[PDB]
C-alpha cells in the first residue's frame, strides 16, 4: 500500500566535446512523469505522464530551475571527483544521483533517500536515520567529513519529509486512475520440443502493473531452479510489464511441472500446468 | 566498473501476421551509458525508432527501451543490433516470437 | 517536486 517517488540523474563528462551531459527523470512507483535533458533544445523539465500536464506554469518554471541547478552542481562534482581520484582530464566519467521518498498506505513518511555513484559504483549515501552518511572509499570520506561539519544531512530533512512527501501524495491523488490501479498479470504457457528427449516449457506473465512479480517453477511440488531461466522484468511500452520463466523438461514429463505466479493484483496466486 | 547489456527483443503484444504491433528492444544492466541500439528489418536499419529516457536500476546499471510501430508478416525478419564498449563486435539479436 | 541541490564534494 506504500508508494515511492524517485528522481534519477546521470552526468557524463565529454572531454573535448563540451560540457557534461545531464539527464534526469522522475518516477512515481514504476510510472515515469518528468524528464530533463541538457542537450535538448527546450532546456525545460518536460511532462511524461498525463496527470502531470495539469500542473500550471509556476510548477514547470520552478522544476526547470531546480533541475538546471542540479546539473551545474554535478558539473562541479565531476571536476572535484577527478581531483580526489587523481584522474586525468582527458577521460570521460559518470556521476549518478538518486533521491526521493516512500510514504505508507497511511499517507505518512516512511523513508527518504539521497545517494551518489561515480563510474557506476557507490560514492556516498545518506543513511536511513537521515543523520549520517555511508562513504564507499577514501575519496568519498573527504566529502563525508565535509558534509558532517556542515550538517548537510539535517538540512535535507525538510525536503525528504516535507516537499517530497507532499508532492508524492498530491501526484497519487491527481493520478489515482493510473497510479492507484493494479493490473493483474495475464498468464499463459508455451511448449517447444527441442529433442525427442527434451522440451522447454515457458510461463508468461503479461500486461501487469506494478512491475513487482514472482514466477517460480515447481517439479512434483518442490521448487526447482536447475535447468530454469528467468528474464528481467521488461516494459511493454504501454505502461505495463512482462516477464517469463522457462524450464527444460524430459519429453513426456511436462505434467509434473507447475509455474506459480504471485502479484499484488492477484487475490490468489495463479498456478499454471501444461 | 563496465557491465555488458542484457538484451531482450520482443513485441508489445503476441505476434500476429498482418496485425499492427510494437517491436521492442530492451537493453538493461549495462555501464557506461554510451550505447547504440538499432532495429533491423531483413538486415536494413529502420529509420524511425524511438527510445525511453535514460534511467537506471538500484545497482546503478542503465536500462533503455527502443521501439517502433510495425506489422509483422510471415517473411520479414527483425533484429536488434546493440553496440557497446564491452562488446568486441555489436551483438545482433534476432526476434523470436516467444523469446 | 525536485530538490534544490547545491552541495559540493
Amino acid at each position: 500500500g506504500s508508494h515511492s517517488m524517485r528522481y534519477f540523474s546521470t552526468s557524463v563528462s565529454r572531454p573535448g566535446r563540451g560540457e557534461p551531459r545531464f539527464i534526469a527523470v522522475g518516477y512515481v512507483d514504476d510510472t515515469q512523469f518528468v524528464r530533463f535533458d541538457s542537450d535538448a533544445a527546450s532546456q525545460r523539465m518536460e511532462p511524461r505522464a498525463p496527470w502531470i500536464e495539469q500542473e500550471g506554469p509556476e510548477y514547470w518554471d520552478e522544476e526547470t530551475g531546480k533541475v538546471k541547478a542540479h546539473s551545474q552542481t554535478d558539473r562541479e562534482n565531476l571536476r572535484i571527483a577527478l581531483r580526489y581520484y587523481n584522474q586525468s582530464e582527458a577521460g570521460s566519467h559518470t556521476l549518478q544521483m538518486m533521491f526521493g521518498c516512500d510514504v505508507g498506505s497511511d499517507g505518512r513518511f516512511l523513508r527518504g533517500y539521497h545517494q551518489y555513484a561515480y563510474d557506476g559504483k557507490d560514492y556516498i549515501a545518506l543513511k536511513e536515520d537521515l543523520r549520517s552518511w555511508t562513504a564507499a572509499d577514501m575519496a568519498a570520506q573527504i566529502t563525508k567529513r565535509k558534509w558532517e561539519a556542515a550538517h548537510v544531512a539535517e538540512q535535507q530533512r525538510a525536503y525528504l519529509e516535507g516537499t517530497c512527501v507532499d508532492g508524492l501524495r498530491r501526484y497519487l491523488e491527481n493520478g489515482k486512475e493510473t497510479l492507484q490501479r493494479t493490473d493483474p498479470p495475464k498468464t499463459h504457457m508455451t511448449h517447444h520440443p527441442i529433442s525427442d528427449h527434451e522440451a522447454t516449457l515457458r510461463c508468461w506473465a503479461l500486461g501487469f502493473y506494478p512491475a513487482e512479480i514472482t514466477l517460480t517453477w515447481q517439479r512434483d511440488g518442490e521448487d526447482q531452479t536447475q535447468d530454469t531461466e528467468l528474464v528481467e522484468t521488461r516494459p511493454a511500452g504501454d505502461g505495463t510489464f512482462q516477464k517469463w520463466a522457462a524450464v527444460v523438461v524430459p519429453s513426456g514429463e511436462e505434467q509434473r511441472y507447475t509455474c506459480h505466479v504471485q502479484h499484488e493484483g492477484l487475490p490468489k496466486p495463479l498456478t499454471l500446468r501444461w | 566498473i563496465q557491465r555488458t547489456p542484457k538484451i531482450q527483443v520482443y513485441s508489445r503484444h503476441p505476434a500476429e501476421n498482418g496485425k499492427s504491433n510494437f517491436l521492442n528492444c530492451y537493453v538493461s544492466g549495462f555501464h557506461p551509458s554510451d550505447i547504440e541500439v538499432d532495429l533491423l528489418k531483413n538486415g536494413e536499419r529502420i529509420e524511425k525508432v524511438e527510445h525511453s529516457d535514460l534511467s537506471f536500476s538500484k545497482d546503478w546499471s542503465f536500462y533503455l527501451l527502443y521501439y517502433t510501430e510495425f506489422t509483422p508478416t510471415e517473411k520479414d525478419e527483425y533484429a536488434c543490433r546493440v553496440n557497446h564498449v564491452t562488446l568486441s563486435q555489436p551483438k545482433i539479436v534476432k526476434w523470436d516470437r516467444d523469446m | 517536486n525536485y530538490d534544490y541541490w547545491y552541495r559540493s564534494f
